[PDB]
C-alpha cells in the first residue's frame, strides 16, 4: 500500500491535518495505512477512521442520489431519450462508492473486528460493518441485494446484543448505533414500526439512565437523543 | 433521517 | 488520455451531471476530454471548464492555507516541535494544487487560445492563464516566484488591452477580468494602490453604460458591480 | 478578496 512507508504516527497525524483541511480522501487514505499497520486502533482513531471513511462515502451517496433522480426521470412516458450517458454516469459513481464500501469492509474483516475484545471496540466495528452494507444496499438492485441486507441486519443485531449487555443505555456507541440501526428499519428493510420501536425504546431508556451522568457525558448523550427524537417526528 | 457521524 | 474514447457531446452532457452532483474532479475531467478532442469551446462550454477547475483548485487552496497557517503557527517560538508532517503534508497539496494549474495552463497553451480569434473567447481564455499563474504565485516561495507572478501579469494585461478595445464596460467576463486582476494587485503583487485604482474605475465605467442593458444584462453586471464595491470596501 | 468564478 503507498502508505507503507509511513509511521503508524505520522499517519494518524497526517489524517489529523487532512480533517482540518477538510479533505476527507486524504484523511481515509492515512487512515487504511493506520489500520494496515496492524496494531489495535484507540478510541480516537477509531473515530478518525470513522469520521473520514463516512465523509468520502457521504460524497459519493449525495451524488449517486442526484444522478438516480435524474435517471429515473429520464425514464418516464413523454421524458426525451438522451442516451446511455445518464446511466452510464450513474454507474461510474455507483462502482466508486461500492469500492470505498468494500475497502471499509475489508479492513475490518481483515482484521479490525476479530481483533476487537473490548464492548467499545466491537460494538463501533459491527456498527461500521452494518453502515458500510447499509450503504451497499442503498445502490444494490441485483441477485445479493437480500444478501448485502442480511448481511447488514447481522451486523448491526450483534452490536446491539453486545451493546445491550455491556454499555449503559446512555452510551453514546450504543445510541448511535440504535439510531442507525432504526434507519435501517425504516429505509431499508421496509420496517417503519420496527424502526420507530427502536427509536422510542432507545430513546426513552437512555432518558431514564441520564441522572447518572456528568454534564459533558449529558450533552454527549442528548445530543444523540435529539437526533432520535427528530426521526421519531419525521416519521410519525 | 439522522444517521451518526456527520 | 483516459476520455479519448468518450464523445465530445457525451463528455459535455456528462460535465454537466457531475456539476449538478457536486462532482468537480469529474467534471474538470470530462471537460479535460472535451478540449482534448480539438475543437473550439461555445461559451457555455468555456463556463463549465472554467467552474470546474475552479472548485478543483478552490479546494486546494483552502487546504493549503489552513495548513500554512498549522505550519507558520508551528514556527515560532516556544512553539513545540512535531516533525516534518506538517511540511510534507502542506508540500503534498501543494504539488497537487501546482499539478492542477499546470493541468489548465496546459490546455490554454495546446491550444486554446492560440484557435481563440473573437473577444470573447480570447479574454476568456487569458483571464484564465491569468488565474492560474495567479495561484500557482500564491505557493510560490522560489526562483521563479518573480517569473510566475509576470506570467500572471502580462496575462490578465493582454486581456484588459483587448477587452478595453473590444468589449463594453458592462460585459461580464470584462468586468470578472478587472476583479481578478484588482485582486492579483492588491494580494500578489503588493500593488494596492493600483488594485483599489483598477476597481474603483471599472465599477464607474460600468455604472454609466448599465442605461444601455436590458434587465437581465443589468443583473448579470451589477452582481459583479457589487464584488468590486464589495473589495473596495475591505481595502478603504 | 472576492474573485469569480466562485
Ligand atoms: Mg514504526
Ligand atoms: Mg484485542
Ligand atoms: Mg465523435
Ligand atoms: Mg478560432
Amino acid at each position: 500500500g503507498a502508505m507503507g512507508s509511513m509511521e503508524r504516527a505520522s499517519l494518524i497525524q497526517k489524517a489529523k491535518l487532512a480533517e482540518q483541511a477538510e479533505r476527507y480522501e486524504d484523511m481515509a487514505a492515512f487512515m487504511k495505512g493506520a489500520v494496515e499497520k496492524g496494531e489495535e486502533l484507540s478510541c480516537e482513531e477509531r473515530n478518525l477512521l470513522s469520521v473520514a471513511y463516512k465523509n468520502v462515502v457521504g460524497g459519493q451517496r449525495a451524488a449517486w442520489r442526484v444522478l438516480s433522480s435524474i435517471e429515473q426521470k429520464s425514464n418516464e412516458e413523454g421524458s426525451e431519450e438522451k442516451g446511455p450517458e445518464v446511466r452510464e454516469y450513474r454507474e461510474k459513481v455507483e462502482t466508486e462508492l461500492q469500492g470505498v464500501c468494500d475497502t471499509v469492509l475489508g479492513l475490518l474483516d481483515s482484521h479490525l473486528i476479530k481483533e476487537a475484545g473490548d464492548a467499545e471496540s466491537r460494538v463501533f466495528y459491527l456498527k461500521m460493518k452494518g453502515d458500510y452494507y447499509r450503504y451497499l444496499a442503498e445502490v444494490a438492485t441485483g441477485d445479493d441485494k437480500k444478501r448485502i441486507i442480511d448481511s447488514a441486519r447481522s451486523a448491526y443485531q450483534e452490536a446491539m446484543d453486545i451493546s445491550k449487555k455491556e454499555m449503559p443505555p446512555t452510551n453514546p456507541i450504543r445510541l448511535g448505533l440504535a439510531l442507525l440501526f432504526s434507519v435501517f428499519h425504516y429505509e431499508i428493510a421496509n420496517s417503519p414500526e420496527e424502526a420507530i420501536s427502536l427509536a422510542k425504546t432507545t430513546f426513552d431508556e437512555a432518558m431514564a439512565d441520564l441522572h447518572t451522568l456528568s454534564e459533558d457525558s449529558y450533552k454527549d448523550s442528548t445530543l444523540i437523543m435529539q437526533l432520535l427524537r427528530d426521526n421519531l417526528t419525521l416519521w410519525t | 433521517s439522522h444517521t451518526l457521524p456527520c
